[PDB]
């Protein structure tokens, strides 16, 4: 019924302040309230940008100009990786530390890279494991070499990216 | 002698001044002063005011109330009281209509007129200081003292022959 995260703008944040004024004593005057409002709409800005602040530095959203700061304290250098798949990539690695590469699992990392039916997996008797993309939105050879990281230590892999079924 | 932003008495505005000089003012003069504390004390309603419960007139207790002129009388020359600065009240017309159920008083109030105590944070400054010297007239005289004796020795000659 509410939202849990309270940062958030002031609703009507102007109309608040004049509503102290005591007794509509000065209200109808038109110099005072205009003295009044030119100070309180400058804490209006102040007031959006707190967000902002806060709300840009996450890494959902984080620009590239900031993004490097983010990646840079997870030992994820930008390399040559450009803004959209770089963020893939520091999400691929976090995700990597609590895993441990089965088979359920690995559809479910693919998943966030490919939509829903964009990604399939075949399997083969000695250690051969096969990677189908269908609806890749980014380029992969960058992104190939954690694809490799979160598989078992022995895996054997073919890697075959084409658009549709 | 309270400093204060000044109130335009026609309007209730802030006073920013004629088209000719507009600006923001202070309220010097104790009268102007006093005008302002008495008309904020008297349209701000008891208790309306956030951050202070205390200060107003208690208007309710009064408006749509069968009451006494003589019992509001005393409650309005009462509040007046309540400044440091009121020597009397001169005169109070309290008059009340049953038709239009109005009411209206008339009174005025005396205060006096104090000094400035300092004018550091006000402006100007009271002191003459020096002007220095010109050009070489320091170390060889002034030409000023030939000018005024030669005036003097004209101004002489014509006093003493009659006109």
């Amino acid at each position: 019924l509410k939202d849990v995260n309270h940062i958030h703008p002031l609703p009507d944040f102007v109309r608040g302040g004049f509503d102290y004024v005591p007794s509509d004593i000065f209200s109808g005057k038109e110099n005072f309230e205009q003295t009044l409002r030119i100070l309180l709409e400058r804490l209006e800005f102040i007031d959006q940008k707190m967000v902002e602040l806060a709300e840009l530095r996450t890494t959902l959203n984080a620009e590239d100009a900031i993004l490097d700061e983010i990646g840079r304290q997870l030992g994820i250098y930008r390399n040559g990786l450009n803004d959209p798949e770089y963020r893939a990539v520091i999400m691929i690695l976090t995700g990597n530390n609590s895993k441990s590469g089965t088979r359920a699992d690995i559809i479910a990392t693919l998943k966030q890279l490919f939509g829903e039916d964009g990604v399939t997996t075949y399997k083969g008797y000695n250690y051969r494991l096969d990677i189908n993309i269908f609806n890749t939105c980014m380029e992969v050879t960058d992104i190939l070499p954690e694809i490799i990281d979160m598989l078992p230590l022995v895996t054997h892999l073919r890697v075959v990216e084409n658009q549709g079924y | 002698q309270f400093k204060d932003l000044l109130l335009d008495p026609l309007t209730g505005d802030l006073d920013f001044g004629t088209p000719g000089d507009r600006g923001m003012r202070l309220a010097l003069t104790n009268q102007l002063s006093l005008r302002q504390r008495l008309y904020l004390r008297f349209a701000i309603w008891a208790g309306d005011w956030y951050f202070d419960e205390t200060f107003g007139f208690p208007y309710r207790t009064f408006v749509g109330k069968k009451t006494v002129k003589a019992v509001l009388d005393g409650r309005i020359k009462s509040e007046v009281r309540q400044e440091p600065d009121v020597l009397q009240i001169t005169d109070f017309q309290s008059t009340m209509d049953v038709v239009s159920r109005s009411y209206k008083c008339f009174f005025t109030v005396v205060t006096a007129e104090g000094e400035e105590i300092s004018l550091a944070f006000v402006g100007e400054d009271e002191y003459q200081y020096p002007t220095p010297p010109e050009s070489n007239v320091q170390l060889c005289g002034d030409e000023g003292v030939i000018i005024n004796f030669k005036n003097k020795l004209y101004y002489l000659i014509n006093f003493r022959l009659p006109k």
